[PDB]
């Protein structure tokens, strides 16, 4: 409450509308070596 | 300073009755020199607790003269501590010499001066000796604490009173309070060896019923007990808190009564001199 | 008429030639008993001789002008610091102000609060000074301008308060009220976080005869962040034992184990339930202390006008007792 302290800024839209994180990169590292070979 | 309460026009009937209110006290809100009757006006009976709460936010003022037009008054305590004056005892009790007085809101209602012309009413509070105003405040607060010649409460502000009580009762528990609590049996065993000590511990003391039910081990030694001693500041906190406990719930004493010539005891509905403190 | 006080003293903190008359002065306790009472008063875990050192670092001198004290706090507008520094004649003054700041910050840390170290006198009006030795004279009751100063330019005076610290309440709380005769309160604001703490001063006027809830709401953030960080450095034990739950079901039990008085040493009374109320490290009252105030008198008006100042109006000196504000 007091102290002119900082606040945790929450997602503006409801919680349901910000995606679960992920990582999509179909570039596979191993088979790339096999094709370059 | 002397407040000038101005009056509107009145029917010749109720002015004569108002003239007999020469010693009752009112409750202004602002302390200007000029003021009008409509300002100081309390609604009809109800909420003894809320009214008692609304007596510490405003300050009092007794009146001395009622002309057909204006109304003299006296700001009770703002700068005076020896200003002698007179006020009529409007309480159900008597007030002997020397004992202080306190303002308490009325009881049961039905004690209200109603003015037809102004269409308003006034509720002059009664004056009780401190020693019984404390007990009445205690009774009203205890009854208010049960909804978690008697009017029922409202639960609107009764919670505020219970809060004010539980705050002071919680802040009494300290690390030396447990030490002092440890000797309850070691105190009972003293209360049965002497008469006076026995009389100091009442019958419904709610702690004699503890020294027979519960056993407690010796308390753990404090963090760095060798440097400071806890029981003493515990007791100092208790003294300071109990000195101003009733004030926090009821009302502070406003004047002590003293008479030089007249007989000491003054019956109700009789004007008696007083000095203010 | 009004009655006065004269106290010969050292030109350490209140310097009656540097300021003109009409400003409140305070009386400072003898520091020996403060240093002593610390030894038993500082809480567990903290230091128990740091006030000793803080005082020894500032070496009778008895009075202190509010104009000087307000500078050695958190809240202050730097104009008044500059005034006190460059307008006081005295040697080594800024250093002394720094040391005094450290003193007060030690005082709150050691739970001997400065409100128990500074009684308040009236507003000074006169003084005769030798070389570094003064005799100030202040009112004590009655209204200020019943006095008679030996200025001969303005015989009477007024009361001057640094406008940087004057916090009004009614217009602040928006009571919708109308300014008549208002009280005057000098209030202190403590804050307790170990090695990171300070003191805030204010001068409050209002019609409120009982501050209480008014400050409790005004200083809400201070009380909040003071109740939780205040018990720090105190070793609390592990999770409280279930035996700590004070049994209530057993009061109006018709059938229960019972024991009359006079057989309580070690008889066959082993059957009573055990209850160990164990309170070690929780928030005590001195832990939740955040403010303290004291009534000063009654006031008509406040006008602001010049360094910024605040001239009182018909101040009537009526000093009261101190008060705690913890709940």
């Amino acid at each position: 409450i007091p102290g002119s302290a900082r606040h945790f800024i929450a997602p503006p839209f409801p919680v349901g509308f910000w995606a679960r994180p992920g990582f999509g990169e179909g570039l596979d590292a191993r088979l790339a070596l096999a094709h370059a070979n | 300073m002397e407040v000038d309460i101005a009056l509107p026009t009145l029917s010749p009937g109720d002015l004569s009755a108002l003239q007999r209110c020469e010693g009752r006290v009112v409750f202004l809100e602002t302390l200007r020199r000029h003021a009008t009757l409509r300002e100081v006006a309390l609604p009809c009976g109800g909420d003894v607790l809320a009214a008692m709460a609304a007596y510490r936010r405003r300050f009092a003022a007794v009146i001395t003269r009622v002309t057909p037009h204006r109304m003299l008054a006296t700001p009770l305590g703002v700068g005076g501590r020896g200003q002698s004056l007179v006020l009529q005892n409007t309480g159900p009790f008597d007030l002997t010499n020397g004992d202080h007085v306190c303002l308490v809101p009325p009881l049961l209602g039905d004690e209200c001066l109603r003015l037809t012309s102004a269409n308003l009413e006034l509720r002059f509070p009664m004056t009780l000796p401190l020693a019984q105003a404390r007990e009445l405040t205690a009774r009203v607060v205890a009854r208010a604490a049960e909804t978690l010649q008697l009017p029922p409460p409202h639960r609107d502000n009764a919670e505020a009173a219970t809060r004010s009580l539980v705050l002071n009762m919680i802040f009494l528990l300290n690390e030396g309070a447990v030490i002092l609590l440890s000797l309850i049996p070691n105190l009972l065993t003293l209360g049965a060896q002497d008469g006076y000590a026995n009389a100091v511990i009442q019958l419904g003391s709610a702690t004699r019923e503890l020294g027979q039910l519960v056993r407690q081990p010796p308390p753990p030694l404090p963090q760095d007990h060798a440097r400071r001693f806890c029981v003493f500041e515990a007791l100092e906190a208790w003294i300071a808190s109990a000195s101003r406990l009733g004030d926090t719930l009821g009302t502070r004493p406003v004047a002590r009564v003293c008479i030089f010539d007249g007989p000491p005891t003054v019956p109700p509905g009789e004007k008696a001199a007083v000095v203010e403190v | 008429r009004a009655r006065l006080i004269r106290q010969v003293t050292l030109a350490d903190f209140c310097e009656p030639q540097a300021e003109r008359p009409g400003l409140v002065v305070l009386a400072l306790r003898h520091p020996a008993d403060l240093a002593g009472a610390a030894y038993a008063a500082t809480p567990p875990g903290k230091n128990h001789r740091d006030l000793e050192e803080a005082w020894l670092a500032l070496d009778r001198a008895s009075v202190v002008s509010l104009n000087f004290l307000v500078a050695a706090a958190e809240n202050a507008d730097d104009a008044l610091r500059a005034h006190v520094t460059t307008n006081y004649r005295d040697r080594r003054t800024a250093a002394r102000l720094e040391r005094f700041a450290t003193v007060l910050r030690a005082m709150i840390r050691s739970h001997v609060f400065p409100h128990r170290a500074l009684h308040v006198l009236g507003g000074l009006l006169g003084h005769v000074t030798q070389d570094r030795l003064a005799s100030v004279t202040c009112v004590a009751r009655g209204d200020q301008e019943a006095a008679r100063t030996n200025d001969m330019a303005a015989r009477r005076s007024q009361v001057h308060v640094p406008a940087c610290a004057l916090m009004d309440v009614d217009r602040e709380l928006r009571l919708g009220g109308d300014d008549g005769l208002r009280f005057a309160y000098l209030v202190f604001v403590y804050t307790q976080r170990h090695r990171r703490e300070a003191l805030r001063v204010h001068v409050a006027v209002s019609r409120l005869p009982e501050l209480g809830d008014a400050l409790s709401f005004l200083l809400a953030g201070t009380r909040v962040d003071n109740a939780i960080h205040g018990t720090d450095e105190a070793d609390a034990p592990a999770a409280p034992a279930a035996a700590a739950a004070f049994p209530a079901y057993l009061f109006n039990d018709p059938r229960s184990a019972r024991c009359p008085t006079g057989r309580l040493n070690t008889p066959a009374a082993e059957a009573l339930p055990v209850w160990a109320p164990d309170m070690r490290g929780r928030a005590t009252r001195n832990s939740c202390m955040y403010a303290a105030y004291v009534r000063l008198g009654t006031v008509e008006r406040v006008v602001r006008r010049a360094l910024p100042l605040a001239h009182m109006e018909r101040f009537t000196w009526d000093v009261g007792a101190w008060e705690e504000c913890f709940f």
